[PDB]
Order: structure tokens, then C-alpha cells, then sequence
């Protein structure tokens, strides 16, 4: 049991980078969710201002 | 029948939980395999390198293919153990992952 208390404190900066590799992939992965979010909404509020400009032509015409 | 009735909903319960600790497990996993071999090269009276962690979170368990021997007929012995062994085990698992969430309620108590 010695052996092994030894052990965990020669291989705790392994864990760290377990940990920390772990939290960093998450962030990515929420990162890139809220990403996809402002594309939509970008996306979906050209489509409003094209058709209100096909109609101020319309009413142009 | 309402004994064993009761054991189909502790199984229930050990398989929530056994999801609620599912990443502590796997990070475990990895770094007690590391410690079998480290171990070895310590009890030995030698020097542990780098090599010895190369011989062998959720990546690095398939990337890893040293299969080693006790660790593995230790996991058969807790899968064939009693529900009651393995419901305890369920607890003690879930305690020691969030174990911020412990400290928490017991100051707030």
C-alpha cells in the first residue's frame, strides 16, 4: 500500500492533464453550439429583409 | 415477490447511477492502469521513465491496447459480486466524483 500511496503523487501531473484536456474539449464542443446559434440567426433574418425589400419595390412599381 | 421486486428497482437505481459517475470512471480507469506498471518498475528498485506509461481519457483507454491481466479478473469479481456489494460500490462512486457537491450540502446543514 506504500507502493501504490507513492505511486499517486509521481503520476498526479498526468491527472492534471486528464482533467484539463477533458474541460477544454466541453468548452470546444459548447463553444461551437453557440456558434451554430448566431449563424442561424443571421442567416434567418436575411431571408426577413429580402422579402420586405421585394415588396418596397413592389410597392415602388 | 416484493423482495425481489425491490431488487429490480436497486438495479435500477446502480445503472443511474453508474451513468452519473460514467466520466470519473473512465479518468480512473486510465490512470490506474498507469499505476499498475509504474508500480512494478518502483518495486523493482528501478527508475520509472517515460517508456513504461508507452507500453501501454476515453481516448487514450482505446488507444491503450497492453490488456492487462489482474486488473481485468478484478472487474469480473465486482461484476460477479451481490447486488448489495454493488449497489454500495454505486454509492461510494457517485460520493468520491462530485465530491464538491458534498462538502456543499453538509456546510449548509
Amino acid at each position: 500500500v506504500r507502493a501504490d500511496l507513492q505511486a499517486t503523487a509521481l503520476l498526479a501531473s498526468r491527472g492534471f492533464a486528464l482533467y484539463n484536456a477533458a474541460n477544454l474539449k466541453s468548452i470546444d464542443f459548447h463553444r461551437r453550439i453557440e456558434e451554430k446559434s448566431l449563424a442561424q440567426l443571421k442567416r434567418q433574418m436575411e431571408r426577413i429583409r429580402a422579402k420586405q425589400e421585394k415588396h418596397r419595390q413592389g410597392r415602388v412599381d | 415477490f416484493l423482495w425481489m421486486l425491490g431488487q429490480a428497482l436497486v438495479d435500477e437505481l446502480t445503472r443511474w447511477l453508474q451513468e452519473f459517475t460514467r466520466h470519473h470512471g473512465t479518468m480512473s480507469d486510465v490512470l490506474r492502469a498507469e499505476r499498475y506498471l509504474l508500480t512494478q518498475e518502483l518495486l523493482q528498485g528501478g527508475e520509472v521513465h517515460r517508456g513504461v506509461l508507452d507500453q501501454l481519457a476515453s481516448e487514450l483507454l482505446l488507444d491503450r491496447r497492453l490488456r492487462i491481466p489482474e486488473l481485468e479478473e478484478a472487474e469480473l469479481f465486482a461484476e460477479g459480486q451481490g447486488r448489495a456489494l454493488r449497489l454500495l460500490r454505486a454509492v461510494y462512486q457517485c460520493v468520491a466524483a462530485h465530491s464538491e457537491l458534498l462538502c456543499y450540502f453538509i456546510i449548509i446543514l
